[PDB]
RNA sequence: UAGCUAGUAGGUGGGGUAACGGCUCACCUAGGCGACGAUCCCUAGCUGGUCUGAGAGGAUGACCAGCCACACUGGAACUGAGACACGGUCCAGACUCCUACGGGAGGCAGCAGUGGGGAAUAUUGCACAAUGGGCGCAAGCCUGAUGCAGCCAUGCCGCGUGUAUGAAGAAGGCCUUCGGGUUGUAAAGUACUUUCAGCGGGGAGGAAGGGAGUAAAGUUAAUACCUUUGCUCAUUGACGUUACCCGCAGAAGAAGCACCGGCUAACUCCGUGCCAGCAGCCGCGGUAAUACGGAGGGUGCAAGCGUUAAUCGGAAUUACUGGG
């Protein structure tokens, strides 16, 4: 299920930085980053409108850590929902635990926050949750359990929570480690890069 | 004195161990006439219709390169029918044979 | 088949004779009264048709005649012997 | 006509027998019956491969639940048949000191020990090592499945044991004696119609079972992945062409919970 | 146009036949498999493309093309049929299944080994 | 023989019963008159554990439907009074 | 497949069915069906529904459910409210088995399971703990329906197979213009953590009922018997070594499959040389192959991945929507 491999590969492979090896480090520029994502990557490609679309789709996805099918599901839940598609895929990504641990700072990188929610430490509303697609509902506090709390790697990883955007549409303690999540974010809100309408486009046809 | 033990003392076991073309079948096919109820490729049970006790039979291929049945069924059976004929004697199976009884 | 509910394969043997009987002793007193319609006699017709009564309605109230047939019958004899006579 | 008076007169109450514990007499319960053979089956339309037993302490229940040991399971059987006068009667219970005939599927090999909850076993087990004859080389080659399926219903017991190579042919008939005609013949019954005849292949020295602790016979399957074969009932012995290649074996160390199998 | 036609005669619909005859829609077939020999291709390609006359199970004649390098094919050895045309030979339109019945995988190879049966290498 | 029964429907290991009106020569998921109200065995205390219309059943009464245990259980569990 | 029908079409009367009924017999007439497909042949259980499709449509109807038909084949009757009858009867036929050969026994298109077929499909398992059915006032009995357990990645879904840091940008492989690049934060090292497996302990819920005793109200002459409701006690689990929770240890046991000319996501080197071979279509290989095989690298999917077989869409290439 999870990928487990070269993580960073993977950025340079999109040329945009995934957040994959975020971590306590700032920037790297140790992989020589949008001029080889491989053994041929000084060659221009043609880049066509199927190949943006499948970069779009492969991008968003190793940001957001989810498989085809699974993401394919997200797309088929998306599509009877009222509004807009994109806005409503967007919203049920960032719905997923995981990505709302990893938006509190408990963890440097994703992964790191999939395995805190995995190994029983992540309980919202006083139910411990393992899965990483649980769905957050709205108005829903997520801490961390006493028999896990704070064993250093919440620690260090929270000062990375003092350099991000802090986001509006969640707001943590940082005293006990007790979040508070709230509304669902505008598509004005969420990174200002991704194109929802290239995953449309792949997902349409 | 209860009947439980009293007919665990009615059952006993004789196989039947012998050389090859000694007779076994032809002994025990004889024996089913008495409770009124190439060569030897099969193993056969015979519990009995027999009057005073129950006494079970159990047959096995004699030969060496056959009787590997025997090895692991002569320890079922405590005692031991031993058939021998004249013409052929003592013989190297009736040697097995022994060296596998004088075991137990 | 063995089955210990053979019981009423035999037992339904000892129906077919008995109530079938009654049945048959039934119709014959029927058809005697046909008889007195090849007859021309009313006043056999009649004392037919006063000998066949009860014996068909008793047949009707034993769950062998359901009520109805021997109510045609009954029905269709008297126009008979009303018509002949 | 004589001997019945001496059988009679003679013998005496069948004998205890042991357990690694102690002797288990024939008054007391945990009904004893382990497997001996699991004979070459004449086929009506089933095979139920036998089960003789020693059932000598306590007396039968209809209802009764085994106990199997070695795999410790809680296996119910109400059905079993006695051997009056050869033919295999009714389910029908007796006094102990008989020995019966169940129906098992591939469950069941040589010495399976049965209590009520005496986990212990027996000193039994005389069994040898085979030498190994020829081949499976399937003759009129249409529907394999009958040697596929019948063949491993005889790799169970005493006499058979049949080994599969990687390559898929050449299936080794297993035989501890010389005379392999005993499976020749029963190759002609309702399931078994291929003949396969004999020839001249060397193989030599009778497979030596062996199958080691984790963690380390993994690389001793990769170093050699062409000299492996499946035997009867899923092991790998290693491969026996030569007293030489068994030296190697012996200078590779394979460190073992040894189970003979045999 | 001119519906009362249509009311007269209903519209058919063609009934495509299927590229294999395989009886009543299976995936694959097991055959008798004889005659094993090379065969000369159609315009375009001048090989020697080895092929074998399958006596089918169910009375069926086909042609199935030997893939693969190598084999063990003597007017013997059943096999798996697969359908699947070859656009190479006129009249073949089966493939034979390799790491199925008596036919053995190809020797000594890696790269797509989910065809043509060979397993993974395990040294 | 018309009864007012359970049907026993819902997952594996997750029962959730259907309190019916059905005939008796009829399966137990079989055919039915009309279904009224449910029963869940493993409903812990929410926001529903039991829907029941007394009107449909008192109906059922009033033409002859035998009532089982279960049935009667659940009537002396929606009581009159209580 | 253009004529079909003689109990055929209608009527009167008798009989018969729980009941109308040529359902069945006696008499009278020549009608009755049919080009808006009668009679004949092939195929097919029907439907709610399933898949696909914007819709209209197309195939299917396997699992859930309703009806019909069948119980080795055919025919026939009795019981009863209901059968012209799966585990009821008889006869006729075929195939097995026993016989003391005079005569009998059998019908897994039940649950299991076997032979044969085929590419292809399971265990001769536990219990009435719960529901339902049958009988009994009730307690209790049966239930291969069911509630489950075992196997199969057959389909869907979820989790893990580590995470953070880590340049000498190490070793090995590949390419090279032999400068160097790629594999590659990948691996080694350090610091944490343990989902799921292994082990050791607690532990719900599916459990309502039913039995004994007591009290009250009805009933009745009756504080006796019986119905009903509180209330006291002993309790009823195959699953089950249950779901779930806690503790021990150690990254410790857990990643493969297809593709890389275009369609359609991704590049080189070596070996042959219209040969070996690939291929869903156009298509390549004739000694400088981005197509074959091997290596490196990448791409895609993930406990699944490719191929084959079938349906729909694209196919407005069956045009009623929507063609000439």
């Amino acid at each position: 299920a999870r990928y487990l491999g070269p993580k960073l590969k993977l950025s340079r492979r999109e040329g945009t930085d995934l957040f994959l090896k975020s971590g306590v480090r700032a920037i790297d520029t140790k992989c020589k980053i949008e001029q080889a994502p491989g053994q041929h990557g000084a060659r221009k490609p043609r880049l066509s409108d199927y190949g943006v679309q499948l970069r779009e789709k492969q991008k968003v996805r190793r940001i957001y850590g989810v498989l085809e099918r699974q993401f394919r599901n997200y797309y088929k839940e998306a599509a009877r929902l009222k509004g807009n598609t994109g806005e409503n895929l967007l919203a049920l990504l960032e719905g997923r635990l995981d990505n709302v641990v990893y938006r509190m700072g408990f963890g440097a990188t994703r992964a790191e926050a999939r395995q805190l929610v995995s190994h029983k430490a992540i309980m919202v509303n006083g139910r411990v949750v393992n899965i990483a697609s649980y769905q957050v509902s709205p108005n829903d506090v997520v801490s961390i359990r006493e028999k896990a709390k704070k064993q250093s790697r919440v620690k260090a990883a929270l000062e990375l929570a003092e350099q991000r955007e802090k986001p509006t549409w969640l707001e943590v303690d940082a005293g006990k480690m007790e979040g508070t999540f709230k509304r669902k974010p505008e598509r004005s809100d969420l990174s200002a890069d991704i194109n929802e309408h290239l995953i449309v486009e792949l997902y349409s046809k | 004195l209860s009947p439980y033990l009293q007919e665990v003392a009615k059952r006993r076991t004789f196989a039947i161990i012998s050389h090859p073309d000694a007779g076994k079948t032809t002994i025990t096919e004889k024996v089913l006439l008495f409770g009124q109820a190439g060569i030897s490729i099969t193993t056969s049970v015979m519990q009995f219709p027999y009057h005073d006790c129950l006494v079970n039979l159990l047959d096995t291929p004699g030969h060496e390169d056959f009787s590997e049945d025997t090895y692991r069924t002569l320890t079922a059976v405590d005692c031991c029918l031993m058939v021998i004929d004249a013409a052929k004697g003592v013989e190297d199976r009736t040697r097995k044979l022994m060296e596998v009884t004088r075991l137990r | 088949n063995i089955k210990s509910a053979k019981k009423r394969a035999i037992q339904s043997e000892k129906a077919r004779k008995h109530n079938a009987s009654r049945r048959s002793m039934m119709r014959t007193f029927i058809k005697k009264v046909y008889a007195a319609i090849e007859a021309g006699d009313k006043a056999a017709a009649q004392k037919a048709f006063n000998e066949m009564q009860p014996i068909v309605d008793r047949q009707a109230a034993k769950g062998l005649i359901h009520k109805n047939k021997a109510a045609r019958h009954k029905a269709n004899l008297t126009a008979q012997i009303n018509k002949l006579a | 006509d004589h001997m019945l008076d001496g059988l009679v007169e003679w013998a005496p109450a069948p004998m205890p027998r042991q357990t690694d514990t102690r002797t288990v007499e024939a008054s007391e319960d945990k009904f004893t019956g382990f497997v001996f053979k699991i004979q070459a089956n004449m086929d009506p339309k089933h095979r139920d491969r036998v089960a003789f037993m020693r059932v000598v302490s306590g007396k039968y229940e209809k209802g009764m639940k085994l106990r199997q040991v070695r795999t410790a399971k809680d296996v119910v059987i109400s059905d079993a048949l006695t051997f009056m006068a050869g033919d295999r009667s009714h389910v029908e219970e007796a006094y102990p000191g008989d020995i019966l005939g169940l129906h098992n599927h591939g469950t069941i090999q040589i010495g399976d020990t049965f209590t009520q909850g005496e986990m212990m076993k027996f000193t039994g087990i005389p069994n040898f090592a085979p030498e190994l004859f020829r081949r499976i080389r399937l003759k009129d080659p249409l529907k394999q499945k009958q040697l596929l399926k019948g063949l491993v219903q005889l790799s169970e017991e005493g006499a058979v044991q049949v080994f599969r190579p990687i390559s898929n042919n050449d299936l080794i008939v297993g035989a501890v004696g010389v005379l392999q005609f005993d499976v020749v013949v029963a190759r002609l019954k309702s399931e078994y119609n291929v003949e396969a005849v004999y020839e001249s292949v060397n193989v030599a020295t009778a497979r030596w079972v062996e199958c080691a602790d984790a963690k380390k016979f993994e690389e001793f399957k990769r170093k050699n992945e062409s000299q492996l074969a499946l035997d009867g009932g899923d092991n790998l012995a290693y491969i026996a062409t030569s007293m030489v290649n068994l030296r190697l074996a012996q200078e590779r160390y394979p460190d073992v919970q040894f189970h003979q199998t045999r | 146009a001119t519906v009362n036609q249509l009311v007269r005669k209903p519209r058919a619909r063609k009934v495509a036949k299927s590229n294999v005859p395989a009886l009543e829609a299976c995936p694959q077939k097991r055959g008798v498999c004889t005659r094993v020999y090379t065969t000369t291709p159609k315009k375009p390609n001048s090989a020697l493309r080895k092929v074998c006359r399958v006596r089918l199970t169910n009375g069926f004649e086909v042609t199935s093309y030997i893939g693969g390098e190598g084999h063990n094919l003597q007017e013997h050895s059943v096999i798996l049929i697969r359908g699947g045309r070859v656009k190479d030979l006129p009249g073949v339109r089966y493939h034979t299944v390799r790491g199925a019945l008596d036919c053995s995988g190809v020797k000594d190879r890696k790269q797509a080994r989910s065809k043509y049966g060979v397993k993974r290498p395990k040294a | 023989m018309v009864t007012i029964r359970l049907a026993r429907h819902g997952a594996k290991k997750r029962p959730f019963y259907q309190v019916v009106v059905a005939d008796s020569r009829n399966a137990r998921n079989g055919r039915f008159i009309e279904r009224v109200g449910f029963f869940n065995p493993i409903a812990s205390e929410k926001e529903e554990g039991t829907r029941l219309d007394l009107d449909r059943i008192a109906h059922w009464v009033g033409q002859g439907a035998t009532i089982s245990d279960r049935v009667a259980a659940l009537i002396k569990e929606v009581n009159k009074a209580a």
